[PDB]
């Protein structure tokens, strides 16, 4: 979940 | 004398000081059921605590107490060096072999001593007195 | 090249960061200079690997980090990742242009990592030394009473 960019 | 049911002993314990440096020392003190602050959220960190405790003890035999009590205020040094009451010691056991409160303060804290010795004693005098020939005159008064 | 994502982030590591950051000039010098035919550069940004000579001290906090959906690696895992770079596909790829592999297990996405690491160590050395103290005092009380 933390690796998800915009 | 073997009538231990009639013996008792009140003792005024020597004032004990604890410097609270770390959150470890706070956690040890909050462990102790007998350490009871007036407000539980009081910030003890960097504070100096004094414990003015009286011990009451009944006996069961020569060395085993049938009842211990160690009560007394806990005071905090203010910046003016004036001490103010912020809680109480309130230990109360039955059949024990010791006061754990005092043993805690003996190790963790330091005995505040009102009497300070001089570097060297100063002789005043070495005086002769006589006891009287008869003890009636002292016995009369 | 064993590169790092630590570019002075942790500090107190001497010139480690200066050494690792410097290696990244090889990605450009491959195009510029005249050694491209004799060497290929395959940078491997190695992530947090547990049990090594450099990161053995930092093992207790690794469970703490992994609860941010980040990945620490065993030495077998990180080896396996790196042996992936010597497979024929990545070898044919290094010969076209320099290859930067990120094996950092998402650790770049943690904001201000040194604080978060120091905070994890302090919540653990504290909870130790407290419990050690409370246990040794509850023993000395029990033994006096």
């Amino acid at each position: 979940p933390i690796t998800k960019e915009s | 004398y073997t009538d231990f049911e009639n013996t008792f002993q009140k003792t005024v314990e020597p004032v004990y000081q604890m410097h609270i440096k770390t959150s470890k020392d706070i956690a040890v003190l909050r462990s102790k059921e007998w350490f009871q602050l007036d407000d539980e959220d009081f910030d003890l960190l960097n504070k100096t605590l004094t414990f003015e405790t009286e011990t009451e003890v009944t006996f069961k035999n020569a060395n085993i107490f049938s009842s211990v009590k160690c009560f007394g205020p806990i005071k905090v040094e203010l910046p003016t060096k004036e001490t103010v009451e912020i809680g109480i010691v309130d230990y109360e056991a039955g059949a024990s072999h010791g006061n754990p409160v005092v043993d805690f303060l003996k190790r963790n804290g330091s005995t505040l001593e009102q009497k300070v010795n001089l570097e060297n004693p100063i002789p005043i005098a070495v005086l002769d007195s006589y006891t009287p020939s008869t003890n009636e005159p002292y016995a009369r008064v | 090249l064993p590169m790092s994502p630590n570019h002075g982030t942790f500090g107190g590591d001497g010139m480690y960061s200066e050494s690792k950051l410097s290696l990244e000039t090889l990605f450009n010098r491959w195009h510029s200079e005249s050694w491209a035919n004799q060497l290929t550069v395959c940078g491997a940004i190695i992530g947090w690997t547990r049990g090594t000579g450099l990161m053995s001290a930092n093992n207790i906090i690794a469970e703490g980090i992994e609860k941010m959906g980040v990945r620490t690696f065993s030495q077998k895992e990180m080896a396996f990742n790196l042996l992936g770079l010597l497979t024929p596909e990545v070898v044919e790829l290094c010969q076209k242009s320099p290859v930067m592999a990120d094996l950092n297990g998402g650790l770049q996405f943690v904001p201000e990592l040194k604080e978060f690491t120091a905070k994890l160590r302090k919540e653990l050395v504290e909870t130790s030394e407290v419990r050690k103290a409370v246990s040794i005092e509850t023993a000395l009380e029990h033994k006096v009473v």
